[PDB]
DNA sequence: GGCTGCGTACGTGCGGGTCGT
DNA sequence: CACGACCCGCACGTACGCAGC
């Protein structure tokens, strides 16, 4: 009866396990980790590999080439990943382990929702439809969430470069963006010095066509703790504006890291009443 | 408390595992063209057969193109003293519109904006990673209204260690807009008024909009302004006659709202969008 | 309906894992 | 580097569902 079942079923499990571990051995990972690997993570990786190749081929002098991969990946200040029409990571570079602590083998195949902070789900399901893409989320960091800024495009499946968060000057401001402290170096780049900006808020200085965008970034900062604004225009005391992009954080004093972009444009005609 | 928890954990594992099996069944086209559902074993034998038939998961090409679709990213390598572009990937063409030959061999100083050389210089030095923002020339823009027949300088985000990915951040580059106090005094006039109503911006600043209004619609203008004061962030548009700087009554629709601080909720000003 | 090849689903027992005070 | 504290993986054995001389 069952002796045939004992050794016949043990034989079936043998064939099984052999197929699993050779399938594991052939994976695009080195022999080192493709050898000793989890049994279900095997099929995670294989599935996401066929899914990702279908994903790529269904859409639209010697040194600096041989390490193309590691140069692209370790030049970027973030990790790059590709999802599909459902949300499953069809690819993610190993470098994510730098900024979030997550294992590439662990993330390849799982739903992205599994590793994003709930409450920001319906935002991302919104962003994948569940053509350009750019938003802030919170991802499981094991170094308990990081403010991940992602930019990418949606093709049916999103493709994203993403970076983490903790000719430039720092300002301390209140939560309402009232300039508290300011570095002196602003006299390098702007017409006013850290006294004729302190007291008033950021909004009396943004170019009035940007105040919409900076407002939205203020919102995202407020609800998620960190933000990066869009290229905006900070009016000068005499006329015009200069282009700024700020990396901003909270926890409470806002710190506002202003990356300079350009010199004073159009410095004659005055825009605001603060220029008369 | 451990027998049931474990029997149900294992049941979860069987649903999961067999779901990977059946999910991968319709992946390898051998099993998706076959008449009926095959043996699990023979299924995954077909899987290793067709998998053997083929830097993680993605080739150098697919990771280049994926950086490109991702965020307009192209690799380049220059010298850390001269600026000589000793390498660039071809992705530069769908990024900047430079042929690969006009970029190879030349200088990065020569390719950026004339004003964006100083910061670029501050990149090729000492006294390890790099990340900076610089404008670049297009050839055959993303920082302000396109000028009249001038060259096009995009805002490239550069990361690397010099080996760098340069990626565009497209989602940041953005009648006439104005601001007012709760009494309707022009606290800001965008330059477009020059071609919209003819005046110069200082020729409106400090003044009240009802001054430029037709004597028959002025009361409407005041009731509306008081209303957008009383609408909070809610928008309200009004059509009235505007006396231009050429002796003419232009019909003018202006939507306006109050800008309430996202945090302290205070009235910063009232934003007008004045269109003909 | 006997009983065996052939295959998937179920439950539990074991050895290798990570926490915690 | 312990120690039950477990949790999770793994395989083992077996039980139920279908072919056929």
């Amino acid at each position: 009866r069952k002796e045939k079942s004992r050794d016949a079923a043990r034989s079936r499990r043998g064939k099984e396990n052999f197929e699993f571990y050779e399938l594991a051995k052939l994976l695009p990972l080195p022999a080192a980790i493709t050898s000793q690997l989890d049994k279900a993570s095997i099929i995670r990786l294989t599935i996401s590999y066929l899914k990702m190749r279908d994903f790529a081929n269904q859409g639209d002098i010697e040194v600096f080439e041989a390490h193309l991969g590691s140069h692209i990946l370790q030049s970027l200040d973030g990790f790059v990943f590709a999802l599909n029409q459902e949300g499953k990571f069809l690819y993610i570079s190993e470098t994510v382990s730098i900024y979030l602590g997550l294992s590439q083998v662990e993330l390849t195949g799982s739903s992205v929702f599994d590793y994003v902070h709930p409450g920001d789900h319906v935002e991302m399901a919104e962003q994948l439809g569940m053509l350009e893409r750019s938003f802030f989320i919170r991802m499981k960091s094991t170094l308990g969430y990081k403010v991940i800024h992602i930019t990418g495009r949606l093709r049916m499946g999103l493709v994203v470069v993403a970076h983490a968060l903790p000719h430039m000057f720092v300002t301390r401001v209140n939560m309402d963006l009232n300039i508290i402290y300011c570095e002196n170096r602003i006299s390098d780049y702007m017409d006013l010095t850290p006294v004729d900006i302190v007291g008033k808020r950021c909004y009396h200085f943004i170019h009035a066509e940007d105040v919409e965008g900076i407002r939205h970034s203020h919102l995202d900062l407020l609800n998620k703790g960190q933000c990066v604004t869009k290229y905006y225009r900070w009016m000068q005391k005499n006329g015009g504006y200069i282009w700024i992009q700020s990396s901003a954080t909270i926890a409470k004093n806002i710190i506002w890291v202003n990356y300079l972009l350009s010199n004073p444009e159009y410095k004659d005609t005055p825009m605001d009443i603060a220029q008369l | 408390l451990a027998r049931e928890n474990h029997s149900e954990i294992e049941r979860r594992r069987r649903n999961k595992m067999t779901a990977y099996i059946t999910e991968l069944s319709d992946m390898v086209p051998t099993c998706s063209a076959l008449a009926r559902k095959p043996d699990k074993l023979t299924i995954l034998r077909m899987a290793v057969s067709h998998m053997k038939s083929l830097p993680s998961f993605l080739t150098d090409q697919e990771l280049k193109h994926l950086i490109l679709e991702a965020a307009d990213g192209f690799l380049f390598i220059v010298s850390c003293e001269t600026g000589r572009v000793v390498y660039v990937s071809d992705s530069v063409t769908p990024v900047l519109n430079q042929p690969q030959s006009e970029w190879f061999g030349s200088t990065l100083y020569d390719q950026v904006h004339p004003d964006d050389v100083d910061k670029l210089r501050e990149q090729l030095s000492t006294s390890s990673r790099r990340s900076f923002i610089c404008r670049m020339r297009c050839g055959t823009n993303g920082l302000g209204s396109v000028k009249e027949g001038e060259p096009h300088f995009v805002v490239v985000h550069c990361t690397g260690y010099l080996v760098a990915i340069g990626r565009l951040q497209v989602t940041s580059s953005p009648e006439f807009i104005s601001r007012h106090n709760i009494e309707g005094i022009f606290t800001f006039v965008d330059h477009r008024c020059v071609a919209t109503v003819g005046y110069q911006p200082q020729e409106l600043l400090g003044k009240n909009i009802v001054e430029f209004c037709h004597p028959e619609d002025q009361q409407l203008l005041r009731d509306s302004f008081q209303q957008v004061v009383k609408l909070k962030g809610q928008v309200l548009s009004v059509m009235f006659r505007f006396r231009s700087k050429t002796r003419e009554w232009l019909w003018m629709r202006t939507s306006s709202f109050t800008f309430q601080n996202p945090y302290s909720d205070e009235i910063e000003y009232i934003i007008c969008t004045n269109t003909n």
